[PDB]
């Protein structure tokens, strides 16, 4: 089960920006951890995509940002394009339940 | 200036021992300087920061003096400190020669020469790595989770004193004798307005 | 360049016990530890265990615990996992992930950041 | 004062937040108790005093 909360799909059409809000609990986001994000196209394992609040790793362009505040954490795509359909996880640290916990993920559809 | 009374009273610390002055009265008394430390420590070892203390830590890593004044602080952080896993980036010496006089450091990582038979550059027998790294982990014992320590030092000596307790005021009142004591100034009177001009 | 490579998936009956591994290379194995991740048919990934860097520590998750069992060989570049008496719920697709290199603030935080491809394990008769 | 004595034994407060009948934060017993032991060195050896 998906401790942190996920729009189930967010749409798009090219040249626009979307966003994906994941929220979280007190334990999980409220208590200082940071937020990761992995991207996982159709067919393929999951691949690191943002790793801590923005700060993207090697290998990936700049149209993909995020950033978090309070109890929860967005990411914004700017200048979509047609080949980003795919799902995005979000995944953080439960200092509670003491397990990494992952998102429900969410599925952008470019029209 | 400091104020030392919201750290007494957050109520958060598990450890708050004081050496030669009580907490209550640390807002009305002046310093020159004040030295902070900080370090991390298992939650057994937190008994030998103090005057006087014998152990691995206390002999090797940190060391009190007997005249020791100030008040040492500390608190549970397993939240922070601990991660599944294990946490290996925490280390502690082991191995050492002689005991550390007080407030002193040594951060060299000589290769320890045990037994008889000299060596240099290598670990294979009776020649051990100094350093060892403390294992932590979330579902570790009470008695194993990692601890926060900060001391703090005074010398309450010589110097014009710098750091000051808040040494606060109050509101005013006119045309009555009163016992006014502005700054330093002393003294009664009835204080009243003036036109009095003074330089800047 | 980092890459994983896992098998030791196939249809099984339920009860039986199966036995399944990655070799890594590219890396000094030794230094990481590494982790093991699940993911249903269709849902979100969920995590199984995890390994210390020389074996000697280890965490699971309480759904597989008492059921899952994680080795490691630092020699031969390999780590192994055991599961006994698999359930009805035991089938997805199993990754061995690489923990993360620099996590910045903090100690707790943790990331995955190579994955491998997966190992499709299903359970039925 | 000079020439005075108190014998009661009532818990002692420190801090800010109160306590009552209890020895747990910041509450202590008030009177201690020497420890004389025959080994003891000379600045710690029980005295007499008229």
């Amino acid at each position: 089960q998906s401790v942190l909360t996920q729009p189930p799909s967010v749409s798009g059409a090219p040249g626009q920006r979307v966003t994906i809000s994941c929220t979280g609990s007190s334990s999980n986001i409220g208590a200082g951890y940071d937020v990761h994000w992995y991207q996982q196209l159709p067919g393929r394992a999951p691949k690191l995509l943002i790793f801590d609040n923005n700060n993207r790793p090697s290998g990936v362009p700049d149209r993909f940002s995020g950033s978090k505040s309070g109890t929860s954490a967005s990411l914004a795509i700017t200048g979509l394009q047609t080949e980003d359909e795919a799902y995005y996880y979000c995944q953080s640290y439960d200092n509670s339940l003491i397990l990494a916990v992952f998102g429900g993920g969410t599925k952008v559809t470019v029209l | 200036v400091a104020d030392y009374s919201v750290l007494y009273n957050s109520a958060s610390f598990s450890t708050f021992k004081c050496y030669g002055v009580s907490p209550t009265k640390l807002n009305d008394l002046c310093f020159t300087n004040v030295y902070a430390d900080s370090f991390v420590i298992r939650g057994d070892e937190v008994r030998q920061i103090a005057p006087g203390q014998t152990g691995k830590i206390a002999d090797y890593n940190y060391k009190l003096p007997d005249d020791f004044t100030g008040c040492v602080i500390a608190w549970n952080s397993n939240n922070l400190d601990s991660k599944v896993g294990g946490n290996y980036n925490y280390l502690y010496r082991l191995f050492r020669k002689s005991n550390l006089k007080p407030f002193e450091r040594d951060i060299s990582t000589e290769i320890y020469q045990a037994g008889s038979t000299p060596c240099n550059g290598v670990e294979g027998f009776n020649c051990y790595f100094p350093l060892q790294s403390y294992g932590f982990q979330p579902t570790n014992g009470v008695g194993y989770q990692p601890y926060r320590v900060v001391v703090l030092s005074f010398e309450l000596l010589h110097a014009p004193a710098t750091v000051c307790g808040p040494k606060k005021s109050t509101n005013l009142v006119k045309n009555k004798c009163v016992n006014f004591n502005f700054n330093g100034l002393t003294g009664t009177g009835v204080l009243t307005e003036s036109n009095k001009k003074f330089l800047p | 360049e980092v890459q994983l490579v896992e098998s030791g998936g196939g249809v099984v009956q339920p009860g039986r016990s199966l036995r399944l591994s990655c070799a890594a290379s590219g890396f000094k194995f030794s230094k990481f530890a590494m982790h093991w991740v699940r993911q249903a048919p269709g849902k979100g990934p969920e995590w199984v265990a995890v390994i210390s860097y020389d074996g000697n520590q280890y965490h699971s998750a309480d759904s597989v615990k008492g059921r899952f069992t994680i080795s490691r060989d630092n020699s031969f570049n390999t780590l192994y996992l055991q599961m006994n008496s698999l359930g009805p719920e035991d089938t997805a697709v199993y990754y061995c992930a690489r923990d993360g290199p620099d996590t910045s603030g903090y100690y707790a935080n943790i990331y995955f950041d190579f994955w491998g491809q997966g190992t499709l394990v299903t359970v039925s008769s």
